[PDB]
């Protein structure tokens, strides 16, 4: 059965929503990443990566 | 139509992408 909202309702009775962003951070091929710009692949030297 | 056989050492796959 269906609910029903109305503007005149008070706090709590107002409508709310929910979102669940499931993630997976194990060592696997990446499909989504942040806006971190990619630098150059310096090789053969002690560097942080 | 039906029959029964054995899988000696079959049914193996990499658990994770590592």
């Amino acid at each position: 059965q269906s609910y029903g909202f109305r503007p005149t309702y008070g706090v709590g009775h107002q409508p709310y929503r929910v979102v669940v962003l499931s993630f997976e951070l194990l060592h696997a091929p990446a499909t989504v990443c942040g806006p971190k710009k990619s630098t150059n692949l310096v090789k053969n030297k002690c560097v942080n990566f | 139509t039906q029959s029964y056989t054995n899988s000696f050492t079959r049914g193996v796959y990499y658990p994770d992408k590592v």
